[PDB]
């Protein structure tokens, strides 16, 4: 019985390191997809208003053509 | 009848360093494994501690074990250290931090079946053995953690061989760190199961006698361990030499131990002596008789004056008078035989030897089994409750893979012996 819980707690404490590893590995994984997505979505919202602004110089000079 | 020794960590070395320098000194066996003596009472026991070498020269028969490489190293650069067969240096490099769990569980696991080769070996060499005897602290983690760990791993190769050991416990007054008690109660819980015979080496007791007694102002641990190689070379006496008795650790065991988990003796000695320092009038017989029951003399914090002794055993060296030992014997126990069980008639036992140890012409040893080295076993739980009940530093341990329970469990036994050896001092 004795050797049975040796081994029980030297598989806890690689169980556990592993666990502790895993868990990180996936926080940053987690972290940096999210932030990728995040910054990028905000790049995204910059120049589709900087664009919706080119389409109203155009809508701008195509009312100046209707003058002549 | 051999018998195999055992040193784990940095206290266990050292001190098992300690004790083959001095009884080598004492079989006139040098530092080459040369034997240069006077008496032929020197060799005729030799077996039972050193293995006999071609060229006639004789070997230690110790196991030498450590997770780290420091201190032994420091052994083999010691004066003694080749007379050690190198083969039997066992070690790791990873250390064991002070924690028992990593001597116990992880560190100590790697390497125990690599010190259970070189036992095996010593062993079967063996022509009848009468087991082992291990010498370790209970504060650190090799020596406590790895230590038990080897224990139960020997009592379940050789179950039915004697199993001895030198357990030096912690003290604050000199402490590595503060997780000691965590260490030695989960050694405590250990050594009630599986040793027959643990000498109580208090590191407590050890500080006071070098700074009453000896009046070291701060005392090293060669001041101690000058204390402890004194002791052991005591104890050892009536199996490392000839006389009337010529014990072994079994009738050893039958006769101080009249129940099974009882098997903590306090060591005493007398003269107490410092380093270097040889005082030049030896002691009447009455004197060392005096001194040795003196708590002052005892290298277990513990006042005998608190217990009853159970057993006792005493050992005189040098040239006297048996008839004055035994009058000065029989007269401190009818002299205070309140302090001695009624229950166990005439359990008190001496011998004499008359080779004296160095340094001194006449010397008497002290083993009791007194019901008040619970008194130590308190200390202990005190100092691991007042953390425990905040678990406080126990994640270096449940990070090795321990159960808070097991705490729960290793500081329930204690109390128990606690309360054991209360029964017996109110019987
Ligand atoms: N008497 C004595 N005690 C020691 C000595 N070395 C260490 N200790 C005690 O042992 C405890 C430390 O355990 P240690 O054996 O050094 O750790 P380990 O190397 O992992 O076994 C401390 O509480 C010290 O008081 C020594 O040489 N003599
Ligand atoms: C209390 O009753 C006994 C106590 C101890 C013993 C004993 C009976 N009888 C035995 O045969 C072994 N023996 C001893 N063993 C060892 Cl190793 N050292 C000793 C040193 C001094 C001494 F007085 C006895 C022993
Ligand atoms: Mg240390």
């Amino acid at each position: 019985e004795k050797r049975e819980h040796e081994r029980e707690v030297i598989q806890k404490a690689i169980e556990e390191n592993n666990n502790f590893i895993k868990m990180a590995k996936e926080k940053l994984a987690q972290k940096m997809e999210s932030n990728k997505e995040n910054r990028e979505a905000h790049l995204a919202a910059m120049l589709e208003r900087l664009q919706e602004k080119d389409k109203h110089a155009e809508e701008v000079r195509k009312n100046k053509e209707l003058k002549e | 009848r051999e018998i195999v020794h055992i040193q784990a960590g940095q206290c266990g070395n050292q001190i098992g360093a300690k004790f083959w320098e001095v009884i080598s000194d004492e079989h006139g066996i040098d530092p080459t494994g040369s034997y240069h003596g006077d008496s032929d009472l020197q060799l005729e026991r030799i077996n039972v501690y050193y293995n006999e070498a071609t060229g006639n020269k004789y070997v230690p028969r110790a196991i030498l074990v450590d997770l780290e490489p420091g201190t032994m190293d420091s052994v083999r650069s010691g004066p003694f250290g080749q007379i050690f067969r190198p083969d039997n240096f066992v070690f790791g490099q990873s250390g064991a931090g002070n924690n028992w769990a990593k001597g116990h569980y992880t560190e100590g696991a790697e390497l125990v079946d690599s010190v259970l080769d070189v036992v095996r070996k010593e062993s079967e060499s063996c022509d009848c053995l009468q087991g082992f005897q291990l010498t370790h602290s209970l504060g650190g983690g090799t020596g406590s953690g790895m230590g038990t760990l080897l224990i139960s791993k020997i009592r379940e190769e050789y179950p039915d061989r004697i199993m001895n050991t030198f357990s030096v416990m912690p003290s604050p007054k000199v402490s590595d760190t503060v997780v000691e008690p965590y260490n030695a109660t989960l050694s405590v819980h250990q050594l009630v199961e599986n040793t027959d015979e643990t000498y109580c080496i208090d590191n407590e007791a050890l500080y006071d006698i070098c700074f009453r007694t000896l009046k070291l102002t701060t005392p090293t641990y060669g001041d101690l361990n000058h204390l402890v190689s004194a002791t052991m070379s005591g104890v050892t006496t009536c199996l490392r030499f000839p006389g009337q008795l010529n014990a072994d650790l079994r009738k050893l065991a039958v006769n101080m131990v009249p129940f099974p988990r009882l098997h903590f003796f306090m060591p005493g000695f007398a003269p107490l002596t410092s380093r270097g320092s040889q005082q030049y009038r030896a002691l009447t017989v009455p004197e060392l008789t005096q001194q040795m029951f003196d708590s002052k003399n005892m290298m277990a914090a513990c006042d005998p004056r608190h217990g009853r002794y159970l057993t006792v055993a005493a050992i005189f060296r040098g040239r006297m008078s048996m008839k004055e030992v035994d009058e000065q014997m029989l007269n401190v126990q009818n002299k205070n035989s309140s302090y001695f069980v009624e229950w166990i008639p005439n359990n008190v036992k001496t011998a004499v030897c008359d080779i004296p140890p160095r340094g001194l012409k006449m010397s008497a040893t002290f083993i009791g089994n007194s019901t008040a080295i619970q008194e130590l076993f308190k200390r202990i739980s005190e100092q691991f409750t007042a953390m425990f009940r905040r678990k406080a530093f126990l994640h270096w341990y449940t990070g090795e893979g321990m159960d808070e329970m097991e705490f729960t469990e290793a500081e329930s036994n204690m109390n128990d012996l606690v309360s054991e050896y209360q029964q017996y001092q109110d019987a």
